[PDB]
């Protein structure tokens, strides 16, 4: 009985830090959210350069290529 | 390696293609230079020949015609 006292009130504190912590990741994860929407432009830039580097590469090597 | 060999041969075919058109305008070039005018003198010193030839054809006429 006492003992269960005890416990009920650790795990009401345990509970109480569950749901802060849950809300910290909802803001976690809200934000990521927010955040992927302004990296997709910027991925697609990245892969404009990277075809842009295989190609030229491709081409230079084809024709007179000045490397090594 | 497959969008690569496929842009890659694109380029390739492009530039093989311009160099059909270099070596195309090459010989239109060539036609165009001098060969026109070349044969041009090569009929002339032709017409002087038959301008040759006009004199010794009339006896040749003479001859058929008595």
């Amino acid at each position: 009985s006492p003992h269960e006292h005890q416990q009920n009130l650790l795990l009401s504190r345990i509970i109480t830090n569950v749901e802060k912590l849950n809300e910290a990741i909802m803001v976690m994860n809200k934000t990521l959210q927010e955040i992927n929407i302004q990296n997709m432009n910027i991925e697609l830039v990245a892969q404009m350069f990277k075809n842009y580097q295989s190609n030229v590469l491709f081409h230079l090597e084809a024709t007179d290529n000045l490397k090594d | 390696t497959l969008t690569e060999e496929l842009e890659k041969l694109e380029q390739q075919i492009t530039l093989t293609l311009q160099e059909i058109d270099s070596n195309f305008a090459k010989a239109h070039r060539i036609v165009t230079t001098s060969i026109l005018p070349l044969v041009e003198q090569y009929g002339e010193h032709s017409r002087a020949v038959w301008e040759a030839t006009k004199f010794w054809k009339q006896f040749f006429e003479a001859s058929a015609n008595v």
